């Protein structure tokens, strides 16, 4: 569905995905900053696309980035 | 080199990167991750905040350039 | 008769044409192929 | 005191205390000078 | 005489628009004893209202064909007072607020956290800088001159 | 693509109803289409331009159809200024006797609607006199509407299909639509006039059967082949003319004697046809400028690299701009547009002061719907060229084949020019609102002698410049002496003058402070429907709040709330709220319009030039005293005819009103109402057994935003359709 | 050496082209391709006044003219003036383009550089003299219509002081 | 009258002679320097465009110079304009 991505600006301060209700991030080591781990997104099945993830990115514009796409019933959140 | 890679903690810089809100603005120089692996490793603390309330950003070599001043 | 046609032709299209359209519309709509 | 007179250097109660010294002074000179549509000063 | 329009002080219409609104104020005006405060305070904005016309006619304003005051703003040198002379009155006022302000600001930059300058206004800074917009048609200049009016992008 | 929208899989992979409308709303943009290419893309463009113009020739068909079956028009021929237009009958089975008895017009035998379109005055100033002249030309348009629909079928066929290296073709293109497409086109307008339209107006009917028999003029084509054209400008129809009959009338074809018709204070024939023969020569020269297959003419794209200014002002100068304009098609839309709006305000500015129809200066309705009608299509159009310009800066504009250019440098200054515009649109709503203000309250204190009425000088000078003696300037034509004066004393200048300076036509009207105050509130519109579509087109790319905006497109709902907020964001909001405050100019233009133009057929210009500087003679004087016959259209005590245009009031009053509901309330209210109902009719007995396909959803914010300025404009629009058709028609005057 | 000595002298005009004064406050000549059209051009519209000059004040001095059909005049100027101007539009050399010499320089003149430079100077200076004399009898037949220019000298020499150009520039 | 048959002929054989004579190394020398009209850095007929293809049996002219059918319409057109410009501005007595 919503295609979230990461970009190589991303500190690894693990603010993306404890902000993110529905498990569509997860953090993984990584060598290109001070903290050695960046996010990355398996599960963007199950992106709803509420963009807590970058309403919580600290960086100069983003490091994630939610891009809004083809819309199914989990990414637009239904219980019907 | 073990030697400092990047601007003195304190250079007033420069940001050259188009896509961040500091933009041919001026910054102040906090630290510079001397590891040679990290791709931003310019921390600059700059005066006025963002539009997410922060005042930090780290930056690459590349991406910054220090003023005459 | 040219006095009845829209008699014929006013109720034929903004009551049937809108069955046919809408209908037909709603079919191709929940289509699968 | 120090902190109320920084107080009254806050922008809201500088605000109204500048914009009724203001607006006196304009209601004045519009009962002084009521009615103005020219400046007939070296007219 | 410019636009088609007749001077107030020659105008038909204006003295019938001083008459009307004078007869206005008088039928109101015997409702009260003529020595009360309601009558004493319309007889008050009747005289205002006969000097005002009075003073709209004595300045070569133009009154139409509606019979009121149309200025004239292309540069004619009888109708300066109309907008040229209040205008230069007024950019020079409008420019003193912001070259006071300009210079204000100026001013807090160099502090630690100059924002709370502008909560906090330091009326002692401003009351020395509030009479040097005063000076801003020759300040502003030579910070142009200069090179301190615009700031560099760097 | 499986389901409805066969043109993008991830619609059809949508188990929501957002489907079908994103399947509506996205069905012509082609370049969003998935699994396409440009030569599909070009193709299908060219096919549906087929379609429009198929649309287009069936409804001027049906017009002609409907005018000439359900008419008047062989009665609106004899005594036009005296019998009522008549679009067509009306079969509306609901009718109650009052209403059959009182939409009963023109001398019909049934219920009609009464043509405010001037179908009527054009027609009969082209020829075209009897009902079966419609009947041809509505059969043959059917024939043409049915030509374009086979064209366009023919030209999707993999046979006849054309390669985007023939679509790109920008120089062959220009050449053949410059000289064919305007300079034939006009020429041949040209021809109808000579040949039909002036014989129409002189008397004898030139028609199909006889008109390689009728000279058009005495001595035929002599006077052309030995330049001895003087001799078409011989008997001008000398100021006693009847439209339609040979009293008074001439035998010229081509003049420039310029001014109106006396009697259908019109423009004339003759100057009408004068006119598209120069224009024609104008255009089949100008058609015959780029370079083609035969050697000679120019290339735009050297054209462009030729204009690099020296000096480095523009930079780059246009280097690079043939090819972001040929190979983006929103530019081309973009231009188009500009030029197509620009143009239709001076349709409807030239088509009020110098009318070109005969007896339609003299009624009053289509005068106006006219000129609302072009107008609001002309801001539409404007506010889609900026709109198409934004799509193409995010689309279609590549910055490195543009770099440092024209293009490249504007997007540079972008704030520059945000901030001008801003400070031209504050400095302007500030100051006339000011003295609307002013004025308000010198109105509301008794005393109207204190108003800021500040007298139009410039444009007065511009009347005086043209021959208008209301001023007194005497300035290069209200002066004899002036060499412009002297230059056209004998050409245009008698008949212009006794036009201008006749108070009763409508050409550069007596204006005063209410126009300047009102030409600044436009001035005002203009600047600020212009800052918000320029804003969302360079801030289309990205901005500081929002730098990779071109990622996610034209049409986005927003970014989040994060960094303080991003509703609103994209250029697609800026050309909604454009949409908005074009609504607003537009008002302001047509309310100017209507109420000048109302106040000098009526007789009494001192209303306006009294009251239009103050709103409350607008609110008063305006609207809540033009509104008398509209709304008693149907009162408790019976109807007349103007109920249709008190319903059609009320109904655009109900949807603009019903737009504010998509606008302020948005998305979340409604998801979670559909929640609760999706539980009561799944758990609602006997409605369980019934259950939806496409899962309910509110509406998207982008959907909804457009969905809300849907009901808004058209309520606006209808509403003030409504109100001008009916101020106008009950009392015409 | 300076039109007006104090001001910084360009960088692109500093005495070495011949009529050179440092009168750029504008930055026009600031590309050097301009600046060698505008030299070209500068020398025809300077030739071109030097010939109009004294084709206005000799007819004035005897003839009286005042300086003031089409279709066969206004023909045959054309086709003679535009081939001229086309077969010079045809050079590409850009000193002769300025300064052809050959068929155009007979006499000599052009046979010793020094003198060459020398008069170049004083074709420039000449020039634009009669630029401004040109451009002088033009406005004075703006101002004064029905008066010639040496009859207006002659209007100055009765009474200088008080039939000057001070009666149009203001209004008092 | 001005010879309406007179002046047009006098004004075609003028626009001639101001072609081929005067410049028309002028009008060719800007032509191969505008060149063909380029689309993405390439000609029509060279982007696929079948009915482009520049005539060069048409611009096949063995005049020493090269005074194609085409440049013969170009100056001819310019001709017989303005010999109808002089002749309907002298028609008139304006
Ligand atoms: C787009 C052009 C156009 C438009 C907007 C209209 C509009 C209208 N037509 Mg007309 N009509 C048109 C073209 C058009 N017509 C053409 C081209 C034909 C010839 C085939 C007709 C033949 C026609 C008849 C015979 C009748 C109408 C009628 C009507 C009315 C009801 C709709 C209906 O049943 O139409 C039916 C029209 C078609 C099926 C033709 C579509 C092509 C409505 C006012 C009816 C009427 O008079 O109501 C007052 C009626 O009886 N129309
Ligand atoms: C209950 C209210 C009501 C209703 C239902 C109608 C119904 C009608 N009136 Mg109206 N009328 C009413 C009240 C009403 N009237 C009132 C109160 C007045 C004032 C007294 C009038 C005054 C009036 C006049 C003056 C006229 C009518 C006419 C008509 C007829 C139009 C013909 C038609 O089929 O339109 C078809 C529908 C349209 C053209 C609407 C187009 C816009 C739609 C919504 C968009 C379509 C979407 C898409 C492109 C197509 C997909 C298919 C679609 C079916 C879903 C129709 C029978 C006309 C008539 O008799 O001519 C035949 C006419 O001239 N009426
Ligand atoms: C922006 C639009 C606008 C404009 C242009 C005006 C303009 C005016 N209004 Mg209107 N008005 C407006 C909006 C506007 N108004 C609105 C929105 C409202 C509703 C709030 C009103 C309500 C209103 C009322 C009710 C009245 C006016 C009046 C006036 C007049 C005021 C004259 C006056 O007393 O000034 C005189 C000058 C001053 C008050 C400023 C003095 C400045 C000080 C002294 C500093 C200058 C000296 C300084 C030291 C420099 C000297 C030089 C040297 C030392 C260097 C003037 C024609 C009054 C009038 O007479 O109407 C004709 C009046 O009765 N207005
Ligand atoms: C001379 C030859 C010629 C002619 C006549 C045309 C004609 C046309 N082409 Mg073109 N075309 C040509 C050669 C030609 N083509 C060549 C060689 C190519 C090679 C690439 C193309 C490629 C091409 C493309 C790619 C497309 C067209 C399109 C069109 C159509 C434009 C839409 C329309 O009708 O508006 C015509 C508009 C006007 C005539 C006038 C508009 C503006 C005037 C100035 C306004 C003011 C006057 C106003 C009309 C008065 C109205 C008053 C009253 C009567 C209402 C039109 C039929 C489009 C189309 O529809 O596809 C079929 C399209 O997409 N053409
Ligand atoms: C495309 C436009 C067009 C077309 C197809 C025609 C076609 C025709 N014209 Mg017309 N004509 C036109 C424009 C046109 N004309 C214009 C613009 C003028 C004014 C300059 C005239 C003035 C004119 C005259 C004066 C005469 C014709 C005549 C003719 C006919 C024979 C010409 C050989 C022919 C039917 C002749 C005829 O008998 O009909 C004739 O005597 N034409
Ligand atoms: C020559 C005229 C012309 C042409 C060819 C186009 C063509 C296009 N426009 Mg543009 N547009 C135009 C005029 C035009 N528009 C005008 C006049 C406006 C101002 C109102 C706009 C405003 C506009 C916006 C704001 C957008 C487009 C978009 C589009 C594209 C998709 C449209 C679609 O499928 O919606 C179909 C629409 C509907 C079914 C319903 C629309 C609702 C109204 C009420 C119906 C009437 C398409 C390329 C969109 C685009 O390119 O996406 C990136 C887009 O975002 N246009
Ligand atoms: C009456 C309604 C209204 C008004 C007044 C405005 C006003 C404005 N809009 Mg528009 N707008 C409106 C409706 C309106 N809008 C609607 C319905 C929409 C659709 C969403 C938009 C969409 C829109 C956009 C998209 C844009 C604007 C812009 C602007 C500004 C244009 C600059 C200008 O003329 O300002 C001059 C100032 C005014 C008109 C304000 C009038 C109020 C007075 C002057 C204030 C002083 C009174 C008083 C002393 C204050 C104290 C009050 C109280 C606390 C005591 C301005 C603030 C543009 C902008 O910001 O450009 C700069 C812009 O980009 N607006
Ligand atoms: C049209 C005539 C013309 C042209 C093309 C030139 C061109 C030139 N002059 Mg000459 N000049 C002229 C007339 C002209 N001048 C006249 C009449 C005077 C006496 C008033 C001078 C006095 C003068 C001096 C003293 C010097 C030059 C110099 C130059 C060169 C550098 C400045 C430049 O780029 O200007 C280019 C100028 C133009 C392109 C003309 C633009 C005119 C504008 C658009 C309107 C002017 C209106 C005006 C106010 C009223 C008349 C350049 C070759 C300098 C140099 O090195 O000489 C070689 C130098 O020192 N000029
Ligand atoms: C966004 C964008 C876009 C769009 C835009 C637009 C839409 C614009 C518009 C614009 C416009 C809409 C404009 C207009 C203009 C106008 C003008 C510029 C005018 C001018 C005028 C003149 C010059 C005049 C003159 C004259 C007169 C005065 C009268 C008489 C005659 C004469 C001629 C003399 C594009 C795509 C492009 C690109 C991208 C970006
Ligand atoms: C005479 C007149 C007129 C007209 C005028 C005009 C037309 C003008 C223009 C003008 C212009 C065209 C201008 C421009 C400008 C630009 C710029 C660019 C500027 C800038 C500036 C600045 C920057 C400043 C700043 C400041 C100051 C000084 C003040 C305060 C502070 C500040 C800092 C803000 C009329 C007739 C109407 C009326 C009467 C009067
Ligand atoms: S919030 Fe942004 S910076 Fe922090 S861990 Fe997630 S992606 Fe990295
Ligand atoms: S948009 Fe929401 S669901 Fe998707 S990754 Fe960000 S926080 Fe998680």
């Amino acid at each position: 569905s919503h295609s979230v991505k990461i970009y190589d600006t991303c500190i690894g301060c693990t603010q993306c995905v404890r902000a993110c209700p529905t498990d569509v991030l997860e953090m993984i080591p990584w060598d290109g900053c001070k903290a050695k781990q960046i996010a990355s997104a398996p599960r963007t099945e199950d992106c709803v696309g509420c963009k807590r993830c970058e309403s919580a990115c600290p960086t100069d514009f983003l490091s994630v980035r939610v891009y809004l796409w083809h819309e199914t019933t989990r990414s637009m959140g239904l219980a019907y | 080199k073990p030697p400092p890679i990047g601007p003195k903690r304190g250079s007033k810089v420069k940001i050259l990167r188009r896509e961040s809100y500091w933009f041919k603005n001026v910054g102040s120089v906090v630290a510079v991750d001397q590891d040679p692996k990290t791709r931003y490793p310019v921390v600059v603390r700059f005066a006025k905040v963002n539009y997410a309330n922060i005042s930090t950003n780290n930056y690459a070599l590349d991406e910054v350039e220090e003023v005459a001043a | 008769t040219f006095n009845n046609l829209p008699s014929i032709f006013v109720p034929l299209v903004g009551l049937v044409f809108p069955a046919i359209a809408m209908a037909s519309l709603f079919l191709h709509i929940q289509k699968n192929k | 005191m120090r902190d109320l007179k920084t107080y009254l250097s806050v922008a809201p109660v500088l605000s109204t205390l500048w914009f009724g010294s203001l607006a006196g002074l304009l209601i004045e000179i519009n009962r002084l000078f009521p009615d103005a549509l020219t400046f007939p000063f070296f007219s | 005489d410019i636009s088609g329009l007749t001077p107030c002080k020659d105008s038909k219409q204006f003295a019938k628009r001083e008459k009307q609104q004078i007869k206005k104020l008088e039928s109101s005006l015997k409702l009260y004893a003529p020595e009360s405060a309601p009558a004493l305070a319309l007889n008050a904005q009747i005289e205002k209202t006969k000097r005002r016309f009075d003073n709209y006619g004595k300045y070569g304003l133009l009154c139409g064909s509606d019979g009121l005051p149309h200025l004239i703003v292309n540069g004619d040198q009888r109708h300066w007072g109309e907008f040229i002379t209040p205008g230069i009155l007024f950019l020079y006022i409008a420019g003193w607020i912001g070259w006071v302000g300009r210079s204000y600001l100026i001013a807090i930059s160099g502090e630690k956290k100059p924002a709370m300058k502008e909560i906090i206004i330091d009326v002692p800074l401003a009351s020395r800088i509030i009479f040097r917009g005063f000076i801003w048609p020759v300040a502003a200049y030579r910070e142009f001159l200069n090179g301190d009016l615009i700031a560099k992008d760097v | 693509a499986l389901r409805f929208p066969r043109f993008s899989q991830g619609l059809a992979q949508d188990p929501t109803t957002r489907r079908i409308w994103f399947g509506i709303a996205t069905a012509h943009d082609f370049e969003s289409h998935d699994d396409i290419t440009e030569e599909r893309l070009y193709q299908n463009i060219f096919a549906s331009h087929f379609g429009q113009l198929a649309i287009i020739f069936l409804w001027t068909s049906g017009n002609l159809f409907h005018v000439a079956w359900q008419g008047n028009f062989e009665t609106w021929v004899q005594d036009p200024l005296h019998v009522r237009p008549i679009a067509h009958a009306i079969w509306d089975p609901h009718f109650g006797q009052p209403a059959v008895e009182a939409f009963t017009r023109g001398g019909a035998l049934g219920p009609v609607n009464i043509a405010y379109s001037g179908v009527y005055q054009w027609w009969y100033t082209i020829g075209l006199r009897t009902n079966e002249d419609l009947y041809t030309g509505a059969l043959f348009l059917l024939f043409l509407s049915a030509l374009s629909l086979i064209g366009g079928w023919l030209h999707l066929q993999p046979k006849w299909k054309p390669r985007v290296s023939w679509f790109k073709n920008a120089e062959s293109r220009l050449n053949h639509h410059l000289s064919g497409l305007f300079g034939v086109s006009s020429l041949a307008w040209t021809g109808h006039l000579v040949h039909v339209a002036i014989p129409a107006s002189r008397g004898e009917y030139v028609r199909w059967n006889n008109f390689l028999n009728v000279l058009p003029h005495p001595q035929g084509l002599g006077p052309l082949f030995t330049g001895q054209w003087n001799l078409y400008a011989q008997n001008p129809d000398s100021s006693s003319h009847l439209f339609g009959t040979s009293q008074g009338s001439g035998t010229a074809i081509l003049t420039l004697l310029g001014g109106f018709h006396p009697q259908t204070q019109s423009l004339w024939l003759t100057d009408m046809a004068h006119h598209h023969l120069a224009i024609a020569i104008l255009f089949l020269i100008a058609g015959h400028m780029y370079r083609t297959n035969f050697g000679i003419g120019h290339s735009i794209k050297d054209l462009l690299e030729a204009h690099i200014p020296p000096g480095g002002r523009l930079g780059r100068g246009h280097k690079g701009l043939y090819d972001t304009i040929n190979n983006s098609i929103h530019f081309q839309l973009g231009l188009a547009l500009a030029s197509l709006g620009v143009i239709t305000s001076l349709v409807a500015q030239h088509m009020y002061s110098l009318p070109a129809y005969a007896f339609i200066a003299q009624d009053f309705t289509t005068q106006a719907a006219l000129y609302t009608h072009h107008q609001y299509i002309a801001g539409f159009i404007m506010t889609g060229a900026f709109a198409h310009g934004a799509i193409f800066f995010i689309r279609d504009y590549n910055p490195e084949q543009n770099e440092d250019n024209v293009l490249a440098r504007m997007l540079d200054h972008k704030e520059a020019i945000i901030s001008h515009l801003s400070w031209a649109s504050l400095f302007l709503g500030f100051h006339t609102l000011g003295l609307y203000v002013h004025n308000d309250v010198m109105l509301a204190f008794g005393t109207p002698e204190k108003q800021i009425l500040i007298e139009p000088i410039f444009a007065q000078w511009i009347q005086s410049a043209h021959g208008k003696t209301s001023y007194g300037f005497d300035v290069l034509l209200s002066s004899t002496s002036g060499p412009a004066f002297n230059a056209g004393r004998s050409i245009w200048l008698p008949g212009w003058l006794n036009a201008i300076n006749e108070n009763s036509n409508s050409l550069f009207l007596t204006i005063g402070p209410g126009d300047f105050l009102v030409h600044h509130a436009i001035a005002l519109g203009l600047h600020t429907t212009t800052l918000i579509l320029v804003k969302g087109a360079l801030d289309a790319r990205g901005s500081k709040l929002m730098p990779d905006k071109k990622d996610f497109g034209y049409s986005f709902p927003c970014d989040g709330p994060g960094r303080g907020g991003t509703c609103d964001i994209s250029a697609w909001d800026a050309f909604y709220l454009a949409v908005f405050w074009m609504l607003n100019t537009i008002g302001w233009v047509t309310f100017y319009w209507h109420w000048k133009h109302i106040t000098l057929w009526q007789g009494n210009v001192s209303q306006f030039n009294e009251s239009s500087t103050y709103l409350m003679g607008w609110l008063r004087d305006y609207l809540w005293l033009n509104s008398s016959q509209l709304i008693n259209g149907y009162n408790p005590f019976g109807m007349n005819s103007l109920s249709v245009w008190a319903w059609m009031f009320l109904f655009g009053h109900l949807v603009w009103a019903t737009g504010f509901m998509f606008l302020i309330s948005w998305r979340g209210y409604w998801q979670e109402l559909i929640e609760t109902l999706a539980w009561a009719h799944e758990r609602t007995p006997l409605a369980n057994l019934i259950r939806w396909k496409d899962k309910p959803v509110a509406l998207s914010i982008v959907q909804a935003r457009l969905v809300g300025l849907a009901h808004f404009s058209v309520g606006y629009i209808f509403t003030y359709a409504a109100f001008l058709i009916a101020s106008t028609s009950g009392k015409f005057g | 050496a300076h039109w007006m000595p104090g001001e910084p002298r360009p960088a692109y005009l500093d005495g070495s082209a011949p009529g050179d004064f440092g009168f750029d406050p504008l930055g026009l000549g600031e590309v050097p391709a301009n600046l060698e059209r505008y030299k070209e051009s500068e020398l025809i519209h300077c030739r071109w006044a030097m010939l109009a000059v004294p084709g206005i004040l000799v007819p004035e001095a005897l003839g009286y003219g005042n300086w003031v059909t089409l279709p066969t005049i206004l023909a045959i100027e054309f086709l003679a003036i535009a081939f001229v101007e086309h077969q010079r539009s045809m050079e590409k050399d850009p000193e002769k383009k300025k300064y052809p010499g050959g068929a155009f320089d007979p006499l000599g003149y052009s046979k010793d550089p020094k003198k060459l430079e020398e008069l170049k100077v004083k074709e420039i200076k000449n020039g634009r003299l009669a630029l401004l004399a040109f451009v002088g009898f033009c406005v004075q037949q703006s101002a004064y219509p029905g008066t010639g220019p040496l009859e207006n000298l002659a209007t100055h020499l009765a009474d200088p002081w008080h039939n000057n150009i001070g009666d149009i520039v203001i209004p008092f | 009258e001005l010879s309406p048959s007179i002046v047009i002929s006098l004004s075609t054989g003028l626009s001639l002679f101001l072609g081929r004579f005067v410049f028309f190394n002028f009008q060719r020398e800007n032509v191969a320097k505008q060149g063909l009209p380029e689309q993405n850095g390439k000609t029509h007929f060279e982007a696929g465009d079948d009915r482009a293809k520049e005539y060069v049996s048409l611009l096949k002219s063995n005049d020493p110079i090269g005074f194609n059918i085409v440049d013969v319409l170009a100056w001819g057109s310019i001709g017989h304009i303005v010999a109808y410009y002089i002749l309907a501005t002298s028609s008139n007595g304006y």
